[PDB]
């Protein structure tokens, strides 16, 4: 019985037993160990990478960001255009195109004008989409901190570190998602998969 | 990131233990040193 | 293509510039990086991860 407890408590007290509070070296040692932790623990939520594997929760970040990649497209079919004011809108933009003529075959820019009403719209789904997944991060980020406990200013810090850094990148994101939509309102390819012929 | 965590000043404040760590260690001294007593005095009883 | 360059050197020389001969902050900073370096290397040569 003596020799097992020996045996479990030895391995700690070994560092225990060499304890002085101004000592560089264990405060480094423990930071590069802190750091290996939380990077280790947060590519496991996210990647799924290692063989812990929580069995009971979804994965946090890794699932519920693959969701969000499936909830997106709901949004993008609550648009409800009004048929109706197509169909009167189609009409005069007829009319108007050929003007002065009477006109012989029926005009294109009538289908830039209509496509380039509705895809306007896209840019609410779009936003909201990044809004959704820059939270859900910032959640991964608290859970990946609860680890570091036994450091007070370090938990603190590991915090506000990678929080202001994913907060930041929000600008950068965004600014391409609105530029992915103009570069769709700026060209129209009929010679896609399309009713070629009709 | 250990870079910018590194690069913050007072390194000797930012690694501070908590009050509860300074002591569970001071108790794991004194369990196995107890420890180590006893496994010497049954080592000089059973003889 | 000059400021094209002009970005792949920034991001060493910020060091360069505040190079001192006895400067043991730079020197801790480089063997944790060093360390960090090896061990995931390491890893990830033999469990084929990454």
């Amino acid at each position: 019985k003596l020799q097992s407890q020996l045996l479990s408590i030895e391995k700690e007290v070994e560092e225990y037993k060499n304890f002085r509070p101004d000592d560089p070296a264990r405060k480094t040692k423990a930071l590069l160990q802190m750091v290996q932790q939380f990077a280790v623990d947060f590519e496991k939520r996210i990647e799924g990478s290692g063989d812990q594997i929580d069995t009971y929760e979804l994965s946090g970040g890794a699932r519920i960001n693959r969701i969000f990649h499936e909830r997106f497209p709901f949004e993008l079919v609550k648009m409800e255009f009004d048929e109706k004011e197509l169909r009167r809108e189609i009409s005069y933009a007829i009319k108007n195109i050929h003007g002065i003529r009477t006109g012989l075959f029926t005009p294109d820019m009538a289908f830039e004008t209509i496509v380039k009403k509705q895809v306007k719209k896209i840019r609410e789904p779009c936003l909201k989409c990044v809004d959704m997944v820059i939270s859900e991060l910032i959640s991964t980020v608290r859970q990946c901190t609860k680890k570091l406990q036994q450091y007070p200013r370090l938990r603190e810090e590991m915090e506000r570190i990678v929080t202001t850094h994913i907060r930041e990148r929000e600008g950068r994101t965004k600014e391409q998602v609105m530029l992915l939509i103009d570069i769709e309102l700026a060209y129209m390819n009929t010679n896609h998969e399309d009713f070629i012929g009709f | 990131l250990l870079a910018n965590l590194y690069s913050c000043g007072d390194q000797n404040t930012l690694m501070e233990e908590s009050a509860e760590q300074a002591q569970r260690r001071d108790e794991m001294l004194r369990m196995y040193h107890a420890l180590k007593e006893a496994l010497s005095i049954i080592g000089n009883i059973n003889t």
